[PDB]
């Protein structure tokens, strides 16, 4: 399962009135293990916000 | 008319546990994205962030293919949860109490 | 000094920058330590870093002293 | 008597995944309306409106047709959720935690 | 000036009122940007409007300079 991270969407964002959205960038990362050379991927989205 | 025939043909031997690749050694590419709609809650007592989001998965299935010219008008089909393969993408850092918050 | 690293997939033999002449590797069990085994992090650091209670480190000072266990 | 026969005939080859049109190229018309019963809550903390409403969908199914004269007394039939086709009409801007609040 | 618009279905070639001699189009990805593609909004405006971070605009000043991409 070769995960591929495409970018996040904010066209539908609805501000709530207690937090301001700085951004939501993403990062594809990979983790290796003792059993074999094959890597295990993941996609992390980091919601950043200021009060 | 053509829909019935197509739906019959597509599920003739389909298995929803089988990753849909022609060559089992090659990988299946899955494009994963996201769509945030609002921030719902930012608790500091339980250290939990509550969001509203729509996931977006896109992949390719080798066994669900057909010729448009032989099925005029049938350009798409729709399958429920347990009738075809979906990837097991889910939130590692979930605190939901059902662990899969998705519909 | 040439140190193996995991930030590059496939596992690379990147050549370390100056100031960092210790190839290191760090290994611990995650949830999937029954089938997949322990995790592996390889790199080159100034001096080999702190070992948490659940982490193991095997620190070298030679070229390619920190390969994946298969190798 | 006639009910048994009718229900048997109607589901002989019916597929609930198939949009019920004679010509697959032509569209299916769906009349969608609404019936509000009361306002239940207007939160400003979570920005959520809680209402009570009954949806109203009306469409036409080509495969569920019969002659009244051949089935005297049977003027209507009723089918549960997963036995016939229903349209996938649902609220885009839902904040329910099950995303389909309908019964 | 004649500007394509989307407020009329099927896509029309409405003839714009005075004071607005710029046909414009605005395109962005919604959720369904994998299968359906980006959204399309066509019209005629006084001066072509602001481009949000996620929106793209291609502004013209000629007749039928803003058609649907198929065309
Ligand atoms: C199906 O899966 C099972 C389990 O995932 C697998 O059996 C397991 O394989 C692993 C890896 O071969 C075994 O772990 C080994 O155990 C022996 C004895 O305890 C250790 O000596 C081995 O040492 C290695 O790992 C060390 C970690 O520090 C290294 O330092 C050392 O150099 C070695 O590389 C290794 O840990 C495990 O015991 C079995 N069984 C179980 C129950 O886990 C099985 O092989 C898989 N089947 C197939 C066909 O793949
Ligand atoms: C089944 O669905 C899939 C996916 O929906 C579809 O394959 C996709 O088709 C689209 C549209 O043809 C492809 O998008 C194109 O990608 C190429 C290469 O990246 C671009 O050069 C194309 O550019 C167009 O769009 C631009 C947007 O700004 C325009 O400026 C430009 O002028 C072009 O019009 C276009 O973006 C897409 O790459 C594929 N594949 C995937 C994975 O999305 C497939 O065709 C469908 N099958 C059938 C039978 O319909
Ligand atoms: C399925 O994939 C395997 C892995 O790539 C194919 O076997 C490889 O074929 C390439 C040629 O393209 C060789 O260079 C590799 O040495 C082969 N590796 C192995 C392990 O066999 C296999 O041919 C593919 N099957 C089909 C039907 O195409
Ligand atoms: C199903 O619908 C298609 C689309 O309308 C029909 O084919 C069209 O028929 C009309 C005649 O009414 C022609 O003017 C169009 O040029 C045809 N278009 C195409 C793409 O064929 C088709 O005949 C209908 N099928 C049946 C059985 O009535
Ligand atoms: C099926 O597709 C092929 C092209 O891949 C085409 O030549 C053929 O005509 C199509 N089927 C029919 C019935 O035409
Ligand atoms: C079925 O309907 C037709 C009219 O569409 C009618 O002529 C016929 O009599 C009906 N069936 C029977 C058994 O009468
Ligand atoms: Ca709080
Ligand atoms: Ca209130």
């Amino acid at each position: 399962l070769d995960l591929q991270m495409q970018e996040a969407d904010i066209s539908g964002y609805i501000p709530n009135g207690e937090w301001d959205l700085v951004g939501i960038p993403g990062k594809r990362s990979e983790r290796f293990y003792e059993c074999c050379k094959e890597p295990y991927p993941d996609v992390t989205f980091t919601v950043t916000m200021r009060r | 008319e053509f829909q019935r025939k197509l739906y019959k043909e597509l599920v003739k031997n389909y298995n929803p546990l089988e990753r849909p690749v022609a060559n089992d050694s090659q990988p299946l590419t899955v494009y994963f994205s996201l769509s945030l709609l609002q921030i719902m809650d930012v608790d500091e007592k339980n250290q939990v962030l509550t969001t509203n989001i729509w996931l977006q998965m896109s992949w390719t299935d080798h066994y669900l293919q057909w010729n448009v010219s032989e099925y005029p008008g049938v350009k798409t089909v729709r399958f429920p949860d347990g009738q075809i393969w979906k990837p097991d993408i889910l939130l590692y850092n979930s605190a939901d109490e059902r662990f899969d918050a998705t519909f | 000094i040439v140190c193996h690293t995991t930030a590059t997939s496939p596992i690379s033999a990147v050549t370390c920058p100056p100031g960092e002449n210790l190839c290191y590797r760090k290994m611990w069990c995650d949830v999937f330590c029954s089938s997949r085994g322990k995790v592996v992090e390889l790199g080159c650091a100034a001096t080999c870093p702190s070992k948490k209670p659940y982490e193991e480190v095997t620190c070298c000072s030679t070229d390619k002293c920190n390969p994946h266990p298969k190798q």
